[PDB]
RNA sequence: GCGGGGUGGAGCAGCCUGGUAGCUCGUCGGGCUCAUAACCCGAAGAUCGUCGGUUCAAAUCCGGCCCCCGCUACCA
């Protein structure tokens, strides 16, 4: 539930429909940014033809005929010109981040994906951008980016609590030694690398550094952020080496 | 090879070998694991404990180990 | 250390110009080290050669020689055939 | 040539050197 | 902790491992998955408690547990001491592991087997570097008794009462055995309890011990945080060690520098002690032990310090390159199906000097009589001037045994 | 301990990004050819290891529990 602020789509609009029903001589389609708007698709403007007609595939399209009088729209994806087709593919990514977040705080709210799109969604839009980008904004910033535009502040919180899930990061390492306690400047060695890690490169989840051979060690940095990865992994390879070699304890990466 | 047996009874190998070669290794099967050590019967049980298999005749009474496979 | 034995069959082949070769196949690919063995095999027979894929080459009759140098090596004098 | 010569006396002379050596 | 060190000597497959499960209960694993396939490979181990039925009649009084009402009845058979083996594989090949071994045995046990031709090349190489090494405590067994006619293992008792004549073996006594269903199990105990009696060893020496396996308990995935310690593997054999006492290896790791070579002594502290599955404070000779260590595992993973020696840190033992063998040899090849006799040592030829549990290689300098000069490719730690040591050649492709001696300092 | 695979009988795609289970073979029937499963046509046949969740919807995404093979290693 995305709702719009619009009854039919401005005819010669680009946007993302999920096909619905195969039949002969077209296929009703659901303009996703339209309520589910039910659409026409006939054969005329498609171009192998069973994965694009799958019966839920989200295909992109061409608003052909806005017919206003009886509620009936056309579509067609022949005229989707392939610069149309990668922008508004990329307009569908942060559509569906935005989508995401009132479909589960709306819920947790307990009120509806409609009060959830009419309040948040259609406030942060005078607030020139799309409502994820006056979000985006608001988590690293503030809630006063939220109050400014006068989006409910029933929303503003349960709001940035579920927008800021996991990525797995690794990295070969070998930890050579010959000391009397070699074993302990290894522990101590990784729990000196291994340190103010959690406030360096920010907020991760969890990291892992173990055997998997003798001298074999996998670390294991995984991160809510994907490129909060080798950043980190790497800052702690590099501390392993640093602390490894300032200590007589030998460390390199494969 | 690989293969696996049907749903009546059958052996599906996967490879095309000439009808000779697979009774010349079905022979040699049963001298290593049905073949008694002390007369020869064929009438025989295969026991399996931890790591020692053992050819168990149903005529004479005694037990011909076999290497576990 | 391990140890491993394999059936051999030893046989003369062809190659472009010049001789026949000899090829020498049927050993354990995981355990046996046929670049070590045939590095020492072109010693014995004093010819060029390789592995190809999982068997030794040698250019030239080579048959009576290459499993009198097997045997010695601890190979099973029984599992070897030259064709 | 001397390439060769040379290198074959120096392994040559290693290897019996190896062999005095040992 | 186990008291005595036996073996359990014989040709390949003639039953050592599955002698070793009928007494111990325990199997070595027969592991690698390639022993597993083959058979045991590396040396197996198995401990258990020997009691005695005092209330009962022997040899079935012999009891494994505190359990009397097996035999007779109920008295809870007095405890006579704990035990533990040495499997050493039966394979003609794996002969330079077995002399590594016995390094380390108070005693021994010879498996023959009842359905094979009695003098096995094995068996016998096995017997003569038992008579070579000093393990004059031998038993020897009968094993596959049940597959044969009751003819057939007297017969086999001729040949083994006339082979073990003319040799030292007087009365080594043949128990017949079958290690596959566990049956007169009990008199071979009263054999061992007899006759492979409990030596004396004095504490107050220099410790001294030998290694024959060591491993990375670190499981695929152990955090570092609980990164447990290496473990060396091998046997005390002079004094006893204790918890949180300082130690050094010998000859202990080689550098690299642009083609040179130098093993130097390695040092660390006791981080636990352990027998059987029991963790013990102190250990003493008899038995292998294995110490926990604070060293770095990659150094002791796959078995990297094998034939090293633990001792004292600040003691005295010589890291000997080049060395003195006095020594003397076979007439034959007693290994070899074949028996060709023994040549006499040529100069500048390569050998596998067995010294202590350290399986080298070396060449040879000097010839004399019975005195020759080995330099070596990796050290040898002489913890004594009493140390036994045996002679290899490469005869046809697989290393055989064909002289022995003393190492002099 | 990590993987890697599991799917008509058989070989296996598909699983990423969910939306009538595909291929090759075999079978079986018919056809074509002088006679060939050589070609042409059709049928049969996998609830996609297992158990469960999420989803309107799953072979797919998710997690416990198996079955073979690489990695590890006898783990004092
Ligand atoms: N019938 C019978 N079979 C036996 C007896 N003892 C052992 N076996 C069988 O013989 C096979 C070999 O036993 P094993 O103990 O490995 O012989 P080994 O000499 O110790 N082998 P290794 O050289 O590795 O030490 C096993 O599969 C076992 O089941 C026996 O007394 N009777
Ligand atoms: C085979 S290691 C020797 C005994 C050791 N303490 C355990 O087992
Ligand atoms: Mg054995």
């Amino acid at each position: 539930m995305i709702y719009s602020r619009s009854k039919l789509p401005s005819e010669g609009e680009i946007l993302i429909a999920t096909v619905k029903q195969v039949f002969d001589y077209g296929s009703y389609v659901s303009l996703d940014e339209y309520g589910g708007l039910q659409a026409f698709l006939p054969w005329s403007e498609v171009s192998n033809i069973r994965d694009v007609l799958k019966e839920n595939r989200k295909v992109i399209v061409k608003v052909i005929r806005v017919d206003r009088r009886k509620g009936t729209v056309d579509v067609s994806l022949k005229k989707v010109t392939d610069d149309e087709r990668r922008k508004k593919n990329l307009q569908w990514k942060k559509i569906q981040r935005l989508d995401k977040i009132l479909e589960l705080v709306s819920q947790k709210l307990k009120l509806s994906e409609k009060d959830a799109w009419e309040q948040v969604a259609w406030k942060l839009e005078a607030k020139y951008g799309d409502p994820i980008t006056a979000i985006e904004k608001a988590v690293k910033e503030g809630e006063k980016i939220l109050i400014d535009a006068g989006v409910p502040e029933i929303w503003v919180k349960p709001l940035l609590e579920e927008a800021s899930r996991k990525v797995k990061m690794s990295g070969l390492i070998t930890v050579r030694t010959n000391e009397p306690l070699g074993v302990e400047k290894i522990k101590e060695v990784i729990s000196k690398a291994l340190e103010n890690i959690e406030q360096d490169y920010e907020s991760l989840l969890n990291i892992k550094i173990y055997t998997i051979g003798a001298p074999r060690y996998r670390v294991d940095v995984v991160g809510t952020n994907p490129k909060e990865a080798s950043e980190a992994l790497n800052q702690i390879i590099s501390n392993l080496i640093k602390i490894g070699k300032e200590e007589n304890v030998d460390i390199s990466v494969v | 090879a690989p293969g696996n047996v049907d749903d009546k009874g059958e052996l599906v190998i996967q490879g095309k070998f000439s009808s000779q070669v697979i009774n010349t290794l079905m022979e040699r099967f049963l001298k290593a694991y049905v073949e008694c050590s002390t007369c020869k019967s064929l009438d025989t049980i295969l026991k399996k404990e931890k790591k020692s298999w053992y050819i168990v005749c149903l005529a004479c009474g005694a037990q011909t180990p076999v290497k576990p496979l | 250390i391990a140890k491993e034995e394999q059936k051999i069959k030893i046989y003369v082949t062809k190659r472009r110009f010049g001789k026949l070769m000899t090829i020498i196949e049927g050993f354990d690919t995981s355990v046996i080290d046929l670049k070590e063995l045939a590095k020492k095999l072109k010693d014995i027979c004093a010819c060029g050669g390789t592995v190809k894929d999982n068997t030794i080459e040698l250019q030239g009759d080579h048959r009576k020689k290459v499993a009198e140098e097997l045997v010695k090596m601890g190979f099973s004098r029984d599992s070897i055939e030259i064709r | 040539m001397r390439w060769k010569w040379i290198k074959k006396r120096i392994r040559r002379l290693k290897r019996q050197r190896k062999k005095e050596r040992g | 902790q186990p008291e005595v060190n036996i073996g359990v000597v014989g040709h390949v497959d003639h039953g050592k491992t599955t002698l070793v499960q009928a007494i111990t209960g325990i199997w070595t694993s027969k592991h690698s998955e390639e022993l597993k396939r083959g058979m045991t490979i590396k040396l197996g181990y198995a401990e258990t408690n020997i009691g005695v039925c005092e209330s009962c009649k022997k040899p079935e009084a012999y009891v494994t547990e505190p359990s009397c009402k097996s035999c007779g009845s109920d008295d809870e058979p007095k405890f006579l001491r704990r035990i533990s083996f040495i499997d050493a594989p039966g394979h003609e090949v794996l002969m330079a592991t077995m002399l590594s071994g016995a390094a380390l045995m108070d005693g021994a046990i010879l498996v023959v087997a009842a359905n094979e031709p009695f003098p096995q090349p094995q068996t016998r190489e096995h017997f003569v570097a038992l008579g070579i090494i000093g393990v004059k405590n031998l038993i020897i067994v009968q094993n596959k008794v049940d597959v044969v006619s009751k003819e057939e293992a007297l017969s086999q008792y001729r040949q083994i009462k006339q082979f073990t004549k003319g040799t030292w073996a007087e009365n080594v006594p043949i128990i017949p055995v079958s290690a596959l269903h566990k049956i007169n199990i009990d008199s071979l105990i009263e054999g061992i309890e007899e006759y492979i009696k409990t030596p004396y060893r004095d504490l107050s020496q220099k410790p001294v011990m030998l290694v024959i396996r060591s491993f990375d308990v670190n499981k695929p995935g152990t955090q570092f945080n609980e990164l447990k310690g290496g473990v060396i593997g091998g046997s005390i054999i002079q004094g006893l060690f204790k918890v949180d006492q300082e130690i050094k290896v010998l000859p202990g790791l080689r550098v690299e520098k642009q083609g040179k070579v130098s093993y130097e002594p390695i040092f660390t502290k006791i981080s636990s002690i352990r027998f059987g599955d029991e963790e013990f404070k102190e250990a003493k000779p008899g038995g292998l032990v294995a110490i926990g260590t604070y060293l770095d595992p990659s150094l002791t993973k796959a078995d990297n310090l094998l034939g090293s020696i633990i001792t004292l840190a600040d003691a005295e033992v010589p890291v000997l390159w080049n060395i003195r063998i006095k020594y003397n040899l076979l007439e034959r090849v007693v290994g070899a199906k074949e028996m060709l006799k023994v040549d006499p040592i040529r100069a500048k030829e390569t050998l596998m000097l067995s010294v202590g549990s350290s399986t080298t290689l070396g060449i040879v300098t000097s010839v004399k009589k019975d005195e020759i000069e080995v330099e070596l490719r990796r050290p040898v730690a002489v913890w004594s001037n009493n140390i036994r040591t045996v002679i290899s050649r490469q005869i046809a492709g697989r290393w055989r045994m064909i002289g022995w001696g003393l190492v002099e300092i």
